[PDB]
């Protein structure tokens, strides 16, 4: 029959969970955000649609920090993304309290994974309306992850989600090919800025604001920091130069 | 009336459609996996398919290290697979603490099968769209392959296969054992048992493999481990110098 | 402690209970009725801890009265005493036990025989021809062991109680300000208002 | 379509929508208009109060949360009472434990996270009210727009409710003007009263009809009603 | 949510009837017929075994006649499993009363307590009612010999002669025809067998398809005795009455 | 089915709106606030002549300075009056003073939306909204005489005059014209008694109608039948005068 | 665990579960109450779908809440027991704390409150029972008669009836009960009660039971003969015309 | 989270039928045939080991299970449902009897305990009935030998001999012809193997057949000596060899 | 064993005039035979023209004042900015103090 898409935990005849797939539609509808893994860190960047001149510039931040070394960015339902970061923060604090060492990125990835996967097990809860790109620097290198509403996640060289995910993915793939030895933190910040400006073309009707953050072992000492001032503008120009 | 296909309650035929559709989800990944028993080892083979270029291939895995001795390969969506993996690891650690010895492969299998049976009977819990193949060299039973499904069913195998093209692998392995007249691979080294597993994987599927198309896990006395891309490449070189 | 006496004769149970209520240094009341009617043919007297004494009695009363309504029937004196014993036997192993000793005197309308039950705060029940709680028994039991007969009339029983009260007035240190006497028989419960000088 | 996917907040539509949340958003547009706007020294709320009869009162729209924070409502008033009271506690907790005035930005984060919990769980409903939060903290004047969807945005000026688009367009035009109304509270309020009146249509703002609140540099969050707003009519 | 699958077992029909109760009574109407007849010197319980085979062990069998107390027994019509749940709780209540008052539990109080438990599943809990109807046969020193009946609704009544299960209408008419207030146990034993014999849906009324129990105050004693008839004892009495 | 706290496409709560439809079937209740006191009057509406009219209690005392009138499902009002009476006395115990009329009303209104099957906000254990509206009338030193209309929606309005129940819409339009900021208590008494007569199906008398007032001096008092009977008489004479 | 809202509002503003609970009352056997100058009388009809009962032990229709108050009902028998029990418990609890038995109004107010609670609580259906509560307040000789219904609403009546054909018997009472001169005798009060039931019961000497409650805990039920005598005298009143 | 299914999933239909119990019985009917026969000095229970793959090791799956040293069980229907019922049945034997009376429960009571568990899965909130029928065979000092059948409804009945599952009707009839109250244990084992042959399509040997008996005490299977009152378990599972030996005299 | 109570000494004084009131108190805070502070305020302005001092165990004193100050704040929030009268403040403090009847604020308080 039909109606398999009306309750969460229900399998359809083809083994699918339609409510999760409907959550993906909410993500696809949202703003585009990316993550770039460099030779000693990670770079996160997001599009910020300027609905009106009344929006105070640089104030409405989207990128969130977990602990002091992890950065999280998401596309879709923003409140749902905050809920996941709130849990991630609790989850990280639990780890550090017991094990002393700040949570490794793969460890943190599974923690967010199991929690999102749990929201697909029961009909009393709704699946997360976000795809989250996160990562940082730990004991043994840099890690970049992307998490889906299904609870599925993988490690990434580069990641993209949202409106202009395809434009971004295409650009990220070019980078992977043209830099087999590895991109640098400095290069990635600029390169990210470009990808957003290019991926914005799938939403060119509205003006936008760029936001970049990074976590590099040499550049930020392995801590998550927001790209501000001169370094931001340097990346703004780099993108505004190559858009033409 | 028509909700007998939404929750785990009996249909007029005495069937459970949600269990049946959970089985369907196990093939969603489009990956085949086989397990064979050596003379004193157990080898699992699973296809590795990394489509996206942006993916880190080192993070893509469906084989899990449950305990020092227990290994588990999954067929089905990865979020459900990791859900089953974490629980099995947690169950393995607890058993050791409570009873003073390492949890046997068949016991963990039964435990996970029992746990899967609950979701089959209780309405608020959904079945996991996964099939779990547990492997080890038990200190009492020797090389062991025990496999569970969404129905809550479990049993031991001389050798087994799971996936979309499961039947071809199964009948291939069947024919070899009808021939050899024994229930295992009569080999001393695991390296050759791994080679056997890859060989019959090729013959049944009719496909050649590179070092990045496969995924191997080996269980031995007091250890289970996975092979690296180069460990597999070495195994692929040896099978080439035979055909 | 307060004086609580009970005596079963031929066709009735007679309960004698002291009227004094002393708190520390002062006698606050000399007209206290240390008894409750649980049912038309069953009476219970009590002595013990200041607060618990009345609270337990009124609680037991409310329970029997509820039963009497629900079934439109009067439980036998045995059935009531068994109920009371369980309540005290629960109490003893609770957080704060009822420190109350009771005498249950009732006329069984089915057996046509008077019955007297003695239960302490532990939940120790026993059926007696005559009973006493506290220090009273130390003076009275030897009197009653000597003068008691099973075929004694209600009038003989009252004379026997008078003899006990006299001994308790002579040899006991505390002034219990006399007693209230009540008769429980086939016709119910009545109070002897003239024991001050019978 | 819609009818099958609007039974509860826990259900996604095939297009990825949450109708129960969108239905809750509709209760705001049905509510009376209110406006917020700020300079660098002050932040002002101007609200149009609504009456049932000419015998009824004009239901209050402004609620004080702390000495440095307050908000205006548009939609279900009981839900505004709930959310304002939660915000009152959070301001109070910050002062008692940390001896610290709660940052307006964090207040928005907390309101967002509380509203979100009502959009993912079964049985519950989304809040049916919009909120405009003004405040003066350690980083100057602030204005926040709260939506039951859980979306909180910091703005120079904004309006929510019926015909609110009139005021919102005016402020978007008057931007460069009112942002510089520093040191003069009376001008910022007048600029807010000119904003709200761009969303009128039915009547004109009378004495027992207008509601104005202000917070800033050396001005604790205070409400002006009736006779007190007469010099702005 | 879960509301989707809630049958709502404790709701009223537009007519002011309880669906689940009425359907439970419909379930009972197909179960083997049980009959209770009260005489001046005792009570007789008789029940017809629904479905029998050649290999069914009738000696170790008891599906309709259960012993609650030394003075109270029951006849079961409906789900045997549901009955045993209620039987156990009834066996407990009888003992609790004995411990409390040091007296045997008066027949009606035990009956009421069980009937109240049935009423519970009728007003709250969202659970299905017990598909069981009881015939209580008991003795106390207040009303003497007593016969009660209770059904899934939670209602109970007293009787001189009653039948539950299948063909109750036909059985009740036959009972109303031959019953007399001054009846003796042996007369009632015969009446019960005759009524069942005429209402049986099977061919012949044989011993292997019957359960029989009597509650008498054996004159040569002074106490009440419960007698549950053995397979041979049922066979004997079946010949004596003139059925063979 | 569908959740008890579900929103309509128009942004309304079904159960609250349906609750309001039950109110409309209830008996008429009218409040008039004056600078001499607030008057509360109700339609008794007995269902049979055998029903003892004075046992109908649709006007109750919250405190000496606060009283209220009900309309709709009157059984749903008991726990509301209980909460109000408790809230009033409790405040006095904590602060040694009279509870403000608005504050009392606000507390009663805090129970209104406490319904659901598990609404994520607290422990709202109530299966449905109240099927009754209340006219809470009182006096306090801060805001003098006050009349409030409490609804199952959680919202409460302050009225100079308000009519609730069956003949509300018509009676309200009447109060619109008749009310002025200088009415006397007497004038208001006749006014309530007049409007009631217009909307009531039955002919108004001292047995199917009940009056009450609240004044700073004497507090909340329910007018006994003999007192109202005369006010009905005074009304008839003043109406027949022109 | 079960808290599904069974009793809720409908588009027109009704609680259908409470509405249907009254339909269960309509089905229940008729019950009537009339108050005199010095007594109250409760009349109840007995069913005849099945006849072979034991009248000694079969639960009667009029129940004693306390020595001075009685409760009769119409509707589901099983539901009533729960209400009778709770009322009987509160009867003793009141005597324990207030040191004075309940007033008929208070006891009625409690029973009605229990009923109302089941109309807006989760996972429960309303009581399919409507009750008549009669008796005398402590140290009072003024007769009291109250009625409750599933909705939780209660009120006092000079005379009232509930159950099947209560529409008919009420009409009889409406044109046969003078409030000016209520039955000044126990006899003429019992007679008026029998008369009202005979309009519906259709010749039922064994199908009519009567209870008389007088001041100071004076409650007594009439035997078949005593009632049958009234019936005989009443059937003559008709034939003598 | 939280099990919000606090309502019954098995309810009465207008016809008076309990849907889920009927459907659970349907699931039993599809299951492989299993049987039980009571002799004068023992009871025999047997079933077919329907291996779902020739690669699968049919030994690592026991359709016949020991509950107490004197009680064994076999089933027809859903395997996983049976497995958990065995776990529950083995435990309730201790918790509700052995830990109280210092001895193992008699057959009839353990059966009654298992029946209680299955009954609850018919009434409890948010569950389905067990999709199995059980045949429990045992021996206790005061009741001797006995054989019981337990259905998804929770109902149970004693048998002299019976069969459940696929070809139950055919097998039940064949037992009726061959049963008498003078059968020896060996005769019952012979009757069992004959009756099971008609239910088996393919291979019929000690590897495709599972058979266990409740007979005499096995002092060799006790594991210890020194306590004269402890003489060993009456439950014994026959080996693949022991079955084949009896199949030659078929 | 841990003693939850301590003594911080100090002395407070309250005198009411016809149209005024005073609440005095020394600024010395001690522990045993040592001085903790020569200036540690003890009398506070709580709003609504109410001055309060809870002398004795400092930690209990501060906690009580803090709770009452917050009680004044919530009195405005819940009763439309009404002034908390001194008699009402007194009664409110009784409940604040009796709330810890079995673990008292070890202070003598004057308003």
């Amino acid at each position: 029959g039909t109606g398999y898409d009306l309750s969460n935990s229900v399998f359809s005849p083809d083994g699918r969970n339609f409510q999760v797939e409907y959550a993906v539609k909410a993500v696809e509808n949202g703003t585009t955000s990316i993550g770039i893994k460099c030779n000693d860190g990670v770079v996160f960047a997001v599009e910020k649609l300027i609905t009106s001149k009344l929006l105070v510039p640089q104030k409405n931040v989207k990128i969130q920090v977990v602990d002091r070394h992890i950065g999280c960015v998401y596309s879709g339902l923003i409140p749902d993304g905050r809920h996941l970061v709130n849990r991630g923060r609790e989850e990280a604090a639990s780890f550090k309290k017991l094990y002393k060492t700040p949570i490794p990125i793969p460890a943190f990835a599974d923690r967010l994974g199991q929690y999102v996967q749990a929201h697909t097990l029961y009909n009393s809860v709704r699946p997360f309306g976000v795809s989250t790109i996160f990562g940082g620097v730990d004991k043994n290198g840099a890690h970049l992850y992307m998490l889906e509403p299904s609870g599925s996640y993988w490690g990434y060289k580069g990641a993209a989600t949202g409106k202009g995910r395809q434009s971004a993915k295409a650009e990220l793939e070019k980078l992977v090919d043209h830099h087999p030895e590895g991109l640098s933190a400095r290069e990635a910040v600029k390169q990210a800025a470009k990808i957003i400006y290019l991926a914005h073309e799938d939403n060119k009707e509205k003006d936008f604001e760029l936001e970049i953050s990074w976590c590099s072992l040499s550049e930020t000492n392995g801590l998550h920091k927001f790209v501000k001032g001169d370094l931001l503008q340097e990346a703004i120009d780099f993108a505004q130069k190559e858009i033409n | 009336a028509g909700y007998d296909r939404h929750i785990t309650i009996f249909s007029p035929e005495g069937r459970l459609y949600q269990v049946e559709y959970a089985f369907k989800a196990t093939n969603q990944t489009n990956i085949n996996s086989l397990a064979v028993r050596g003379k004193d080892c157990t080898v699992v083979i699973s296809q590795k398919k990394v489509p996206d270029k942006l993916l880190d291939p080192t993070t893509v895995s469906y084989i899990f290290c449950i305990s020092r001795t227990i290994g588990m390969v999954v067929n089905g969506p990865i979020p459900d697979a990791r859900n089953a993996a974490l629980r099995a690891k947690a169950e393995a650690a607890e058993f050791r603490y409570k009873y003073g010895y390492d949890m046997p492969c068949d016991v963990l299998a039964k435990r996970m099968a029992n746990l899967s049976q609950i979701y089959t009977q209780r309405a608020y819990m959904r079945p996991l769209g996964v099939i779990l193949t547990f492997v080890s060299v038990d200190e009492e039973l020797g090389p062991s392959i025990y496999k569970t499904d969404p129905a809550g069913y479990y049993v031991g195998y001389k050798a087994t296969a799971t996936g979309p093209k499961q039947q071809e692998i199964t009948t291939n392995l069947e024919n070899h054992f009808k021939k050899s007249k024994i229930d295992h691979i009569n080999e001393e080294s695991w390296e050759k048992v791994v080679e056997f597993a890859i060989t019959h994987m090729i013959d049944a599927l009719g496909t050649e493999f590179s070092k990045n198309d496969l995924e191997v896990g080996v269980a031995t006395k007091d250890k289970f481990f996975t092979l690296s891309a180069e460990n597999i490449e070495e195994r692929l070189v040896a099978i080439a110098e035979q055909d | 402690m307060d004086i609580i006496l009970g005596i079963r004769v031929q066709d009735s149970v007679i309960l004698a209970s002291s009227k004094a209520v002393t708190r520390g240094i002062s006698v606050l009341k000399d007209s206290d009725d240390k008894t409750r009617q649980l049912s038309p043919h069953t009476l219970m007297s009590f002595a013990g801890e200041a607060g618990d004494t009345v609270q337990f009695a009124e609680y037991i009363q409310a329970n029997i009265q509820l039963y009497s309504i629900r079934e439109d029937y009067e439980l036998s004196p045995q059935a009531v005493s068994s109920f009371v014993r369980q309540e005290l036997a629960k109490s003893i192993r609770s957080r704060r036990p009822y420190q109350v000793n009771v005498l249950i005197g009732g006329y069984d309308k089915k057996k046509n025989k008077p019955e007297l039950y003695q239960i302490d705060y532990l939940g120790t029940k026993v059926e007696l021809p005559y009973g006493a709680h506290g220090y009273s028994g130390f003076y009275t039991f030897s009197l009653l062991d000597h003068h008691y007969r099973p075929d004694m009339t209600t009038e003989e029983g009252l004379d026997l109680l008078k003899l006990c009260v006299q001994e308790l007035e002579k040899r006991m240190p505390m002034d219990f300000k006399g007693v209230i006497v009540k008769i429980v028989d086939k016709d119910g419960i009545r109070q002897v208002d003239d024991f001050q000088a019978q | 379509f819609r009818n099958n996917y609007d039974g509860d907040t826990v259900t996604f539509s095939p297009t990825g929508r949450l109708f129960q949340v969108e239905y809750a958003l509709e209760a705001i547009k049905q509510g009376s208009v209110t406006v917020g706007l700020r300079s660098n020294t002050h932040a002002v709320l101007v609200a149009l109060k609504r009456n049932a009869d000419e015998l009824s009162s004009y239901q209050k729209k402004i609620i004080k949360c702390d000495e440095h924070m307050g908000l205006s409502l548009a939609g279900l008033a009981p839900d505004a009472r709930v959310l304002s009271n939660y915000l009152r506690q959070q301001c109070n907790y910050s002062s008692l434990v940390f001896n610290r005035k709660l940052a307006v930005e964090r207040a928005g984060h907390l309101l967002c996270d509380k509203a979100q919990k009502n959009t993912q769980s079964y049985g519950g409903r989304p809040y049916g009210v919009g909120l405009l939060i003004i405040g003066y903290d350690k980083s100057g004047a602030h204005l926040l727009e709260f939506q039951p969807s859980g979306n909180v945005t910091e703005l120079y000026g904004t309006a929510i409710g019926a015909r609110s688009q009139g005021a919102k367009t005016y402020l978007e035009r008057t931007l460069d003007t009112f942002i510089k109304i520093d040191g003069n509270p009376d001008e910022l309020i007048k600029a807010g009263v000119e904003a709200i009146s761009q969303s009128l249509r039915d009547e004109s703002l009378t004495v027992d009809n207008l509601s104005i609140a202000i917070v800033g540099k050396d001005t604790p969050f205070t409400i002006y009603d009736g006779e007190a707003v007469a010099k702005y009519i | 949510g879960s509301r989707r699958y809630d049958s709502r077992t404790t709701i009223f029909s537009p007519e002011g009837r309880l669906y689940q109760v009425e359907y439970a009574l419909e379930s009972i109407s197909h179960a083997g017929t049980a009959i209770g007849i009260m005489a001046s010197d005792g009570i007789v319980l008789a029940a017809e075994r629904k479905v029998t085979s050649t290999l069914l062990e009738q000696d170790t069998s008891t599906e309709k006649l259960y012993k609650l107390n030394d003075k109270i027994a029951v006849a079961v019509a409906g789900l045997t499993a549901d009955a045993e749940i209620l039987i156990n709780t009834a066996r407990i209540h009888a003992q609790n009363y004995l411990k409390t008052y040091n007296e045997d539990i008066p027949v009606e109080i035990l009956v009421r307590r069980l009937s109240d438990i049935k009423q519970g599943y009728t007003q709250h809990g969202g659970l299905r009612p017990f598909g069981v109807s009881f015939i209580y046969a008991g003795y106390d020193d207040r009303y003497g010999y007593q016969l009660y009946t209770s059904n899934p609704s939670g209602n109970y009544t007293g009787w001189k002669a009653i039948s539950v299960g299948a063909n109750t209408s036909a059985a009740q008419t036959l009972l109303q025809m031959d019953y007399k207030d001054d009846m003796k146990v042996d007369d009632a034993i015969e009446l019960a067998l005759k009524t069942l014999s005429k209402t049986t849906d099977s061919s012949a009324l044989t011993y292997d398809r019957l359960e029989f129990a009597t509650i008498r105050k054996g004159a040569n004693d002074g106490e009440v005795y419960q007698k549950i008839f053995k397979p041979q004892e049922i066979k004997d009495i079946l010949v004596k009455t003139g059925i063979t | 089915d569908r959740g008890v706290s579900t929103f309509s496409p128009e942004g309304r709560l079904f159960q609250v709106e349906y609750s309001l439809e039950a109110i409309k079937l209830g008996s008429t209740a009218i409040g008039i606030a004056t600078k001499e006191g607030v008057v509360l009057g109700v339609e008794k509406r007995a269902t049979s002549p055998l029903l003892e009219s004075d046992s109908i209690e649709k006007i109750v005392e919250i405190d000496r300075h606060i009283g209220c009138a009900m309309s709709g499902l009157t059984a749903d009002a008991r726990s509301m009056i209980e909460h109000a009476r408790t809230a009033a006395v409790t405040h006095n115990l904590y602060y040694d003073e009279d509870i403000n009329v608005e504050s009392l009303t606000q507390s009663v209104c805090d129970l209104a939306l406490r319904f659901g099957e598990g609404a994520s906000g607290e422990e709202r254990l109530m299966s449905r909204p109240f099927g009754v509206a209340l006219l809470i009338a009182g006096h306090d030193a801060d805001d003098g005489y006050q009349l409030f209309h409490a609804e199952p929606s959680g919202t409460f309005y302050r009225y100079n005059a308000k009519a609730i129940g069956s003949g509300s819409e018509g009676a309200q339009a009447e109060l619109l014209n008749e009310w002025h900021s200088s009415l006397t208590l007497k004038e208001a008494e006749l006014l309530v008694l007049k409007i009631l007569k217009q909307v009531m199906e039955e002919k108004l008398d001292e047995n199917n109608a009940q009056l009450s007032c609240i004044t700073k001096q004497d507090g909340f008092k329910i007018y006994d039948n003999e007192k109202t009977a005369e006010l009905i008489k005074e009304l008839k004479e003043k109406e027949a005068a022109e | 665990g079960y808290d599904r809202a069974l009793s809720i509002f409908s588009p027109d503003g009704h609680i259908f579960q409470v509405e249907y609970a009254l339909e269960a009352v309509k089905r229940g056997t008729c019950a009537v109450g009339v108050k005199g100058k010095n007594c109250v009388v409760l009349g109840c009809e007995r069913r005849s779908t099945l006849k072979l009962q034991d009248t000694r032990i079969t639960p009667s229709k009029v129940s004693k809440i306390d020595s001075h108050v009685v409760l009769s009902f119409s509707g589901l028998n099983a539901d009533s027991r729960i209400l009778i029990e709770k009322a009987r418990v509160e009867a003793q609890s009141h005597r324990l704390t207030l040191e004075d038995p309940v007033t008929v109004e208070y006891l009625t107010r409690y029973v009605a409150g229990v009923q109302q609670r089941y109309t807006q609580s989760g996972g429960v259906r309303p009581f399919g029972v409507s009750t008549l509560i009669a008796g005398f307040d402590p140290r009072d000789d003024e007769p009291k008669l109250y009625q409750t219904e599933p909705s939780g609403i209660y009120s006092s009546w000079s005379a009232q009836t509930i159950g099947r054909n209560s529409k008919t018997v009420r009409e009889f009472l409406e044109k046969n009960y003078d409030r000016k001169e209520p039955p000044a005798t126990v006899e003429e009060c019992v007679k008026l009660t029998v008369r009202s039931l005979l309009e519906v019961v259709q010749t039922g000497a064994k199908n009519i039971e009567i209870t008389v409650v007088k001041p100071d805990s004076d409650i007594v039920a009439l035997s078949s003969e005593e009632i049958n005598q009234y019936v005989t005298q009443i059937e003559q009143e008709k034939q003598e015309q | 989270m939280t099990d919000r299914y606090s309502f019954s999933l098995t309810t009465f239909s207008p016809s008076g039928k309990l849907g889920q119990i009927d459907y659970a019985l349907t699931a039993v009917k599809q299951g492989v045939t299993s049987l039980g026969i009571k002799a004068t000095n023992g009871v025999v229970i047997a079933t077919e080991k329907k291996s779902s793959s020739p690669l699968a090791m049919s030994e690592t799956l026991s359709k016949v299970s020991l509950l107490t040293p004197d009680i064994g069980a076999v089933y027809s229907g859903m395997g996983p449902d049976y497995r958990v019922l065995v776990d529950k049945s083995r435990k309730v034997a201790h918790t509700s009897y052995k830990r109280i009376y210092g001895e193992y429960p008699p057959t009839k009571l353990l059966v009654s305990e298992v029946a209680k568990i299955m009954q609850e899965a018919t009434q409890s909130g948010g569950v389905r009935p067990f999709g199995v029928s059980l045949l429990i065979a045992g021996h206790d000092e005061f009741n001797g030998f006995s054989l019981y059948q337990v259905d998804p409804s929770g109902s149970y009945f004693p048998w002299k001999a019976t069969a459940i599952g696929k070809g139950s009707v055919a097998a039940k009839t064949f037992l009726e012809k061959r049963w008498n109250d003078e059968l020896e244990l060996e005769d019952a084992i012979h009757i069992a193997l004959l009756t099971l042959k008609e239910s088996v399509e393919g291979e019929f040997n000690g590897d495709t057949i599972e058979l266990a008996i409740i007979g005499d005490e096995n002092p060799d299977l006790l594991g210890y000596t020194g306590i004269p009152t402890d003489k060993g378990p009456r439950f014994r599972k026959l080996t693949s060899q022991e079955i084949n030996d009896r199949l030659e005299a078929l | 064993q841990f003693n939850p109570y301590g003594d911080n000494g100090g002395t407070i004084l309250g005198i009411a005039g016809e149209d005024f009131a005073v609440l005095a108190g020394d600024t010395r805070n001690i522990t045993d035979y040592s001085i903790n502070s020569r200036y540690e305020p003890k009398v506070f302005d709580c709003g609504d023209n109410i001055v309060m001092s809870a002398n004795g165990f400092a930690a209990d004193g501060d906690a009580l004042v803090k709770r009452f100050k917050n009680s004044v704040k919530w009195y405005h929030f819940d009763h439309n900015d009404k002034k908390l009268s001194i008699n009402s403040a007194a009664r409110n403090i009784q409940h604040l103090l009796y709330g810890k009847r079995f673990f008292p604020y070890y202070v003598h308080t004057i308003i």
